[PDB]
């Protein structure tokens, strides 16, 4: 859509005034956006401390481990992890595509079929310990990446439990782990996310024949050639 | 010992603090000891004993690279201290070779890899800056790896500006005259500059061995000429 | 008990609501936590610009001088000083234990007996100019440190005291200076504060036998040994 702009308008209060909900929403959005803009424009974006990924298959322990660290998303949200161990899985989960879109995009979108990983046992969550053998586990982890999603949910508060007064929503954040294929021609994959994210505005005419990972790798493979 | 030093001079400046703890000094600051009356305040030291010194995340001052160099250096040391790192081959399977390199004053990472080491395991992990560029298969050394389009003797054909030391290997164990003659022919093939003499250990002189040392050739040349 | 956790909830407003305290308090706390989290997790903690302490004794002048500067507390509060000259003191002052504890710290702790310093005279504030002799001053300032404490309080509003309204509190903070012993086995000392602040988590086995200042000095006295 567009890059986030600097908010220039925020209501001022006067005596003997009736107040509206938008009059408070406007100031809370203003302050939130200014803090986010500081973090994203004056420091930068991305993974700050390491989050190296490992996979363990022992006869008594089969899991995927992600090491502690912190990072900033492209929109000023701080993600902080510590020793995450994933042991159960659930395939065929329907996830909305608007989950990966910019917040300023207001369009609804269809759902895709991802695989989720969980740390705890659940109703429809198969454990990794029930895999047939090591080769099945190895075929499970082939040519795939992790992604950690920071989901926003607006939940309506209960109205009548003891007293029937009117109530309003709240905003909660959740962390989800999706195991994503590297390249699939018609399905969501890491390369498609990169294409949507970076190829937003036209590049110089000399770069026009490259994919985004290609345009990144051409710079690290510069010195093996051209010497 | 050299490798040891290369490490300890680097790690001395590293400040990482990947995951802070807010409970360290939550609502106050400690200053140092109160000095003796009419003494000058300490103005050169960076870390007083009982002061609340500064600590940062590993982004600034270039630490995002040091955090890796130190690591890559420490690991290299562990490989140098292993059972099969001092690994010679039978002398009749090592033809002569001369390789240019940098002098003993240079950092260990910038020197040529000596040939008494186990090359197939240490040719990776010799120098970090070479590692980044993908040029670890071309560092000056005695061996070269298989399945790489490496011209056999590229060092001594292309311009020599940033080398000052000629490392000579392949001579130990042979006879005197053979080693001397092969060194002289290698001088002649590639146009290099140095002198060669041979000496004996002992206290008793032998027969005609003076015809080998780098004298009695201003005279032997004329005898050969008239002969 | 733990490091500060990133907030994950804040009220959202809708028309036709009954407003309560929490719908304002939670947003204020949310925004303040966001600011202080920025300062501590992405920049760092401690003294930014130097604050050197000196002690001056003259026939007419007995004072303790602290030079200007700025610094960040481990929870994100900014302290800024400018040329503070301490001349008066009051001994045996009872200080609450919660003045040095984390804000979430729920437990039971007695007050302690500290020597306070002041810039101005008062009822129980003796002037340092009246010490018996210079050696008395020197023995007074021996084996002791300074601490600057940032203290918060809530002043109650009372319309009976000529306030415009009541039924509310104003949060306000101030600074206090304490002279703390370096090491005393049974009372508050700098070593005790370091132990409380840093020794919160189990350390690697090899470090278990070090005090905090020993575990700090082992890294600067490294090169005098082990060369």
């Amino acid at each position: 859509t567009t890059t986030i702009t600097i908010p220039n308008s925020y209501p001022i209060f006067t005596p003997n005034q009736v107040l509206t909900n938008k009059d408070l929403n406007r100031v809370v959005t203003y302050l939130d956006e200014q803090n986010r803009l500081t973090r994203v424009y004056l420091i930068g974006m991305g993974i700050v401390a390491g989050m190296e990924v490992s996979s363990i298959y022992q006869p008594g322990d089969v899991n995927i481990v992600v090491a502690p660290g912190c990072g900033i998303t492209s929109e000023g949200y701080i993600i902080s992890l510590a020793e995450t161990k994933l042991t159960h899985y659930q395939s065929g989960v329907s996830v909305p595509s608007a989950l990966f879109a910019p917040s300023e995009e207001q369009t609804a979108a269809s759902t895709d079929q991802l695989v989720e990983l969980f740390e705890q046992e659940g109703n429809n969550r198969l454990a990794l310990k029930n895999l047939p053998d090591e080769n099945a586990f190895a075929r499970f982890l082939a040519d795939q990446t992790l992604v950690v999603v920071y989901e926003l949910q607006d939940q309506q508060r209960d109205s009548c439990l003891l007293d029937c007064d009117d109530t309003g929503k709240d905003r909660n954040f959740r962390l989800r782990y999706f195991l994503l294929p590297r390249s699939v021609p018609e399905k969501l994959s890491a390369e498609a996310l990169l294409q949507q994210g970076f190829s937003r505005e036209p590049l110089p005419q000399q770069w026009r024949d490259f994919s985004i990972n290609d345009i990144f790798q051409a710079q690290s493979s510069f010195f093996q050639n051209f010497f | 010992v050299s490798a040891f030093r290369e490490l300890a001079e680097s790690a001395f400046d590293l400040m990482d603090d990947a995951t802070p703890d807010t409970r360290r000094f939550p609502k106050f600051l400690m200053l140092g000891l109160v000095p003796l009356p009419n003494q000058k305040p300490e103005v050169y030291a960076l870390n007083s004993p009982y002061r609340s010194n500064f600590s940062q995340s590993p982004i600034y001052n270039g630490n995002q690279l040091r955090v890796k160099q130190v690591r890559f250096l420490y690991d290299r040391l562990v490989r140098l201290c292993a059972a099969d790192s001092f690994y010679l081959l039978p002398f009749y399977d090592t033809p002569l070779k001369i390789t240019p390199s940098k002098d003993r004053a240079a950092t260990l990472s910038q020197q040529a890899i000596p040939y008494y080491l186990n090359y197939p395991q240490l040719y990776q992990y010799w120098s970090y800056d070479t590692y980044r560029k993908g040029r670890s298969q071309s560092h000056p050394a005695y061996f070269y790896p298989n399945n790489a389009n490496i011209t056999p003797n590229s060092d001594l054909l292309h311009r020599l500006d940033d080398y000052s030391f000629y490392r000579i290997e392949g001579h130990i164990g042979e006879a005197n005259a053979t080693a001397l003659q092969r060194i002289l022919d290698y001088q002649q093939r590639y146009n290099l500059a140095f002198d060669v003499i041979t000496l004996k250990i002992g206290n008793l002189q032998s027969f005609q061995d003076i015809n080998i040392s780098g004298q009695f050739d201003d005279l032997n040349a004329d005898f050969g000429r008239i002969k």
